[PDB]
């Protein structure tokens, strides 16, 4: 079909002048060149009822023809401890204990811990083959050693495994024995569960050196060219401090070590401790410590969840932070991405006469334009421009790579394309999305700017960076000048950012903000700063920014508009040690600093405004200003259908409105797909839906804040996605450009 | 400045009086263009293997979460064995009921008079 | 109308043989005297349909005439700082700083701090009147001076105020300042907030000794008659730290006092701390510190909110025990009650010759027969039963004067009586529920049984405890010798209370228990016990009972199956610094213990079962004696008109259902009123109600456990109102008969 | 200077009043260590002839109670020397096997308590800053230090 | 023994060297604590004439590499002797606004660090007892104590 042969992505999503970006791009197959060149995005949406795909090309320094190749991506989570000296591959006897919870026990073969080749099978692994749990050694002529499980594992079920090879007496063993409590596994201390046992084999062949590093939940491929060990054989769920001793141990000794106790602290050879360094901080690092004194420290991969409920877990606590000797498990899902590790093609540095706007690199392969966006920002320190727009980046983080048609292998029959099939046929080059799950049934919590990001491209409710596009177009037909900042930038700056501008606007679907985001927003509105809001659902995710990886984003989700909640004890974040669900459990709702605030939402079409008794007040006089009060404020638009739909905010004063703000119109006519948020119910019952309920709406909002400052919203998606419709005549414009031109001058905003 | 919390007021209630203006003339032109489903709730007021119709469920939904819905409560003395209609110290009704169905009907057709007593 | 003249409680829910319990009644006036006996209650629905009212009378020590008599409630939270010696009654200069948090501040007049005496106008009280505070003294003539607020409060918003009396000037003074922040106030910094003065008045009395107490969040009424001083002027909204100074303070330093900072350490005179005392245990006590060093130790009188948020609250730890230094206010509403403390009218050993059930006094007045229900329990470390049946007191204390007719001052029209309206017309006599809310909007957490509750009455879905005198007249038909516990005693004795017997069965609706109550069924299941859930929605919420007082019930809520939700730092319980939402939350679901959980409710009728393809299993032939494979499980009933009803629970393994699971019938013919628990809602779509969702079912269930022990459940509250079907004549009472006959054989439970 | 775990039973049924002492040093807490052969273990008893009266006035800990509380104020007089850990009443007599739960700090029956004060509870990270003394078991016996002894001692 | 805060930019837009040195004494961390009046702070700046090329050693904080890296190994001989905490090296040129803020101990510009060494990254209950060095900048390039200087020293 139209098969994609050509992708790529940036390193860093905003770059300032005078610093370099660099673009790693992979082809199919290594053979022939790709042409690339700089265009400037203007409108995105090739919708022909509308204005239809625009760019502007840019004479740089950036073009030329570059030698297309094929570059191989890792795909899973697991921890690599290197070992260059074989220390972890011991001569006489040695032991594994790990505690276990398998979440898939049958899908395949599954390594949890391994210093292993697979192409010569030389080594040691403890693995998850046929549903039991196998212990290998291998010397590299083909010839291994096995001992099987008598009793298979049981899904998510915590487990104390003990692998023992003895050379004295020639044997391997292996110690399963479950232990489960009231609160860590799936099911409770009520089942007869006999799933205990002490099997044994005889042992031919001595463990050679496997030539690879040490791996937690996968094997090593073959041997490390060139100091990287790939991964293959991984593992889905959660491995709880494991530990090499140098002796073989008893069933006695394995007891009290699947009691929780340390035996033999001067045999030990490694020990990972994965609850070393949470503080009151959280652990925001991807470092794994060596408890024992040996030296092997790890290194996480692919980012698994740190800060999972461990085998010790009762729930008196449920804060990571607070009681770190509970908590030392890591998740290690098989379909994790932070990074996709290729190498660089092409670097850019910015020049000095270049304007802030949203730019891509085109990359033209054989049949297949390819378009690779960032953001340029202004020099640093300065302003170029009365207008701030603020890209929402970090939602687009949180789409990213969202696969519908793998939701459906775990309404409105979605329509499809060329980039949504690569991303099925091709999972392992691009990752999941947060609003997807694990195949465990755990929700994506981390995602990554450096990977190719499919629906982030201009072309084809839309994949919200056209959907910005939107907004760039209708300021650049006007004669505005703007300047362009990130979420990411906003978090680094602060309020300082802000400052700079008169106005600082908002992108079309701001929905996951940190919590310095709503810091600056409501430092820099409470002391003379002005802004539009032109968008709904604009601050209901708390999100963060992780301080080694800037790339990687962590959202953890609970009960609201969510795909996914967190499991029973960990709703706490990694990256820091605080709760950070949603705002408005934190009293920091959306109606708190702009006005209004998440209401309801629905996925079939889109409704209009109409004009509430505050549109005659002659306060407001300069938004209502060109529009007939009789009129329907937005009664057509590409996203939707009209102005008011698909999702929607509301005036509330229970959650922190302004007492001053005045309400100027609101949407009706919304069908029964519509609902209202569960935020809201105490008990549901029918007649929650649109049309039925009277949460059901958007509402168009003003208020004065303190030296001047103001604030509109606007409280639906498809407000920006109206503004170009009638060849931009229309009443959703009038309005924009009339609170526009207002708040772009040199005197205050009006009361 | 915001100094005096007389001056500012809950304007969300003009869009509560927008709103239960035109759901009160779309609940009568639902009752007016299907009056069986008076007779279907007089036959059977608790739906009890038999649900109601859509719109009967529709009116149901619009009566049973209104602000006025506070009133009409269904009286039952303890020495007593018929059913009468308090409305808001409740006031009590006159009419005794045999069965609480009747009097739960009786209380569907006064909701019904008095959406319509407000158009 | 009917006038309820005649009211009455315990004061604990159980005695065992050889001990006291003690009844306290009271009555319209002072005049007469009022019968009394002891009854056995046997079946309490009064329906004509059914079985009818049925009671035994007992000979006992109990029975005679008694003066009836008026006694006075006090009603409404405060702080009780005792005081005989005048010492809080300065006679020089002296200045009172509180914070102060108001949610009603224009609901009459309010009084904050005082040490007042209001028949003669004469002490000192800081207040609220006409929305402003308001400061004054008096001096018993009937004279008094007052300074009152330039600036009016606004709703929820922090303020700290000072009030200053100064006889070298005579002059009243009253510092007044708001301090917001972006998470501890009802709207946050972009507010241009002007609530700020610094007015003064002249002082023209002097103040004398009002003879009272000092009451934080209200006003002594008259002397302090008996030493006991009552309240009158209820406030509602939070008291932080407040302090008497024994000088007069300035502007300079209310403004220092406004931030945080104790200013003249030296020149206290009290000082109350209402975070001391706060472990990690919690605050599980009404004692109030005085933190200047005086021994003016208050006590909190009628349970206000310990452990609530601060004026110093930033959102950055939720859980008090962890950060107590930002958790330093109390919530005092007007509405509280904790106990009457009326004066014991008479009291009553049990007889070493009594059976355990269920019994009540029988009062007889003029016109009205009041009853007044106990338990009577079997002898202490005995059993005289192989039958044990669990009273769910947790969960009378929950719906405890359910006021349906005063909801509305906040389906199906809903049926009253002269208990309601006593309710509605009396609240100060009787209290609140915990589906009820407070007038601040906030939900009552804190229920007690030292109230007469009116819905605890046997005569008269039903009121819970002839729900639970329907299985009570199902045994006492056939030829079953049975026991009766309490949550309560379940608390208090562990599995050691249910290891005395064979089958142990749960109550009607068990919603709410205890975390020991659940370690005591998944200790008596694990190890040979068997037991009966009779019921739905068995295990929800999480409730602790209070440990100085051991009659009242915390719980605090959260989205779900709910009527309220905390608010936002306020999750954790006062009486053990434990998280408490829902019990699925905890991961401790209700089918890790009994097999099925809640699924769905709804509020119209019932439906019927159709048996399973488990049903002609082999292995619970037994179960299926008397029921041929064609027939309804069950349509018909005192409750609903149906078997399976009004709350649903279901089959799922991936919450904690056992594998050994045999599922045997599922309920069908649920309206589209029947909604799906905002539980299992990832997005709400339309479609979520019975009929049309598969998580609308109940299911009948059966697993067994080790030593011979087993666990049958019927996933509905009507199935306890069918059991008398068809004058005991239908499937229900069969199939419950014949797990009951298999249970209480000393073969085990089949597996 | 030797830390010593000391029980006291009253026990009406047998008529008998007992006594467990047992010392409890370690490496690191008492005067010596554990190289001392220290035999300063035992289990006494006596016979009971009279019942404990009320004593109308209030429970000391370091200190007898001089007469009665006259105007709610109680005098002390056989004052202590010495550290003091975890003191605690129950309403039960306990055996031997059951005071050697206790001695290796060990809360048993924890329902048949009647005050456990703990002299740790409020420790925070800005010290303890208060004379208020927590009676740890749920029935609101509260303490307070008087001529402030020195609260964060070693236990 | 003063804590200076210094910040060396190249920039080749400019061709131009910087140096931005900045005193952050406070109580307790130096030698002598507030009340000096310490004017020990520059912004000084050059011209570049040359570029910077490939010295292939290793990167060696206090201490200067002797030679080119035979046989993998670096020797050391300028050894610097005192305190150094958290260095970084940025992938651009900073500013005097951005060396201002640096000065604080905010982490300016986190993505475009290329590393970015935490001296007290590792320290647990059981203390650091490691030689390990790690990027907290989440590339890779860890490093190693040789010679065991002072681990958890006073930053």
């Amino acid at each position: 079909m139209k098969d994609i042969a050509i992708r790529g992505y940036c390193d860093r999503p905003s770059v300032a002048t005078g610093e370099t970006i660099r673009f790693y791009v992979s082809a199919n197959e290594t053979r022939g060149t790709f042409d690339a060149e700089l265009v400037r995005l203007i409108h995105g949406d090739s919708n022909p009822a509308g204005p239809g795909y625009k760019e502007e090309a840019i004479k740089s320094d950036l073009e030329g023809q570059y030698p297309a190749r094929f570059q191989r991506t890792q795909f899973g989570s697991y921890v690599e401890v290197a070992d260059p000296d074989a220390g972890l591959q011991p001569d006489g006897a040695f032991s594994v204990h790990l505690f276990l919870w398998s979440t898939t026990p049958s899908r395949g073969r599954q390594g949890i811990a391994s210093r292993w080749n697979d192409e010569r099978q030389s080594g040691w692994n403890l693995a998850i083959e046929d549903g039991r749990v196998v212990f290998t050694i291998g010397d590299g002529s083909g010839a291994t050693s096995s001992v099987v499980s008598d009793r298979p594992l049981f899904q998510q079920i915590w487990y104390s495994i003990t692998g023992v090879y003895d050379p004295e007496k020639k044997q391997l063993r292996l110690y399963q024995k479950s232990v489960v409590n009231r609160t860590n596994s799936r099911f409770g201390l009520v089942v007869p569960l006999d799933s205990d046992c002490a099997v044994s084999a005889d042992a031919t062949v001595k463990a050679a050196d496997s030539e690879t590093s040490l791996l937690i939940a996968g094997l090593g491929e073959a041997a490390a060219q060139d100091g990287r060990t790939w991964c293959i054989a991984h593992y889905n769920g959660k491995v709880d401090a494991p530990k090499i001793y140098g002796c073989a141990l008893g069933q006695d000794d394995a007891e009290k070590l699947s009691r929780g106790e340390i035996v033999r602290p001067i045999s030990r050879l490694a020990h990972w401790d994965f609850s070393a360094g949470i503080g009151l901080n959280g652990i925001p690092t991807d470092h794994v410590v060596d408890a024992s004194g040996y030296g092997h420290h790890g290194r996480c991969m692919n980012q698994p969840s740190r800060g999972s409920t461990g085998w010790n877990w009762d729930g008196h606590e449920e804060n990571f932070i607070h009681c770190p000797e509970q908590y030392g498990a890591l998740w290690f899902h098989e379909d994790c991405l932070d990074d996709c590790r290729w190498e660089k093609d092409f670097e850019f540095t910015v020049p000095e006469g270049l304007k802030s706007d949203f730019y891509a690199v085109k990359i033209r392969y054989e049949d297949t334009e390819d378009y690779i966006p960032f953001f340029v920002l202004p020099p640093r320190g300065t302003a170029t421009a009365p207008i701030l727009v603020i890209a929402s980046t970090l939602s687009y983080l949180a789409y990213a790579n969202e696969q519908i048609m793998h939701k459906a292998d775990i309404g409105h029959t979605p329509v499809l394309n060329e980039n949504d099939v690569e991303l099925h046929k091709n999972l392992s080059y691009y990752g999941l999305s947060t609003y997807d799950g694990h195949i465990d049934g755990r929700g994506v919590q981390y995602t990554s700017w450096r990977r190719p990001i499919m629906n982030l491209r201009p072309k084809h409710s839309i994949w919200e960076l056209p959907a910005d596009l939107h907004l760039i177009d209708w300021l650049n037909h006007n004669g505005f000048e703007y300047d362009v900042a990130t979420e990411h930038d906003l978090n680094d700056q602060g309020a300082e950012l802000l400052r700079r501008y008169k106005v600082v606007l908002t992108g079309s679907h701001p929905a996951y903000q940190t919590w310095a985001n709503a810091d600056a927003w409501e430092d820099y509105l409470a002391d003379g700063g002005r802004g539009m809001y032109l968008a709904a659902n604009g601050m209901y995710w708390i999100v963060e920014v992780h301080p080694e990886k800037p790339w990687v984003m962590e959202v953890r989700k609970e009960l609201g508009v969510t795909a996914w909640e967190a499991p029973p004890g960990e709703y706490h974040y990694s990256t820091n040690g605080r709760r950070g669900g949603r705002f408005r459990g934190r009293a920091r709702a959306t109606q708190k600093i702009w006005g209004t605030g998440m209401s309801s939402f629905g996925f079939d079409h889109s409704g209009y405004f109409v004009q509430m008794p505050d549109s005659q007040d002659e306060r407001v006089a300069w938004i209502m200003e060109g529009i007939d009060p009789e009129e329907r404020i937005g009664d057509g638009g590409l996203v939707g259908g009209g102005a008011g739909g698909y999702e929607l905010d509301r005036y509330d004063l229970a959650l922190g409105t302004p007492p001053n703000t005045l309400l100027l119109a609101s949407s009706v006519e919304h069908s029964v797909v519509y609902t209202v948020i569960p935020d809201d119910k105490a008990f549901p019952h029918p007649g929650m839906n649109g049309g039925e309920h009277p949460f059901v709406r958007a509402d168009i909002t003003y208020f004065s804040t303190a030296n001047g400052g103001g604030m509109f919203a606007t409280s639906s998606i498809s407000w920006l996605g109206s503004l170009s419709w009638n060849d931009y005549d229309n009443n959703v414009s009038k309005m924009t450009k009339n609170v526009l031109n207002q708040f772009i001058k040199d005197e205050p905003a009006p009361r | 400045c915001v100094r005096d919390p007389s001056n500012y007021r809950d304007r969300s209630a003009d869009w509560y009086a927008f709103y239960d203006e035109r759901r009160r003339k779309e609940i009568i032109d639902i009752i007016d263009e299907h009056p069986e489903i008076v007779e279907e709730h007089a036959a059977n007021p608790f739906g009890y293997r038999k649900h109601p119709s859509p719109y009967l469920q529709r009116v149901h939904n619009y009566f049973r979460m209104q602000p006025t819905f506070g009133r009409y409560y269904i009286y039952s003395e303890r020495e007593w064995d018929a059913y009468r209609i308090a409305t808001i110290l409740p006031e009590l009704g006159d009419e005794r009921f045999k069965t609480e169905e009747e009097a739960m009907h009786a209380v569907f057709l006064r909701r019904i008079e008095d959406v319509r007593a407000e158009l």
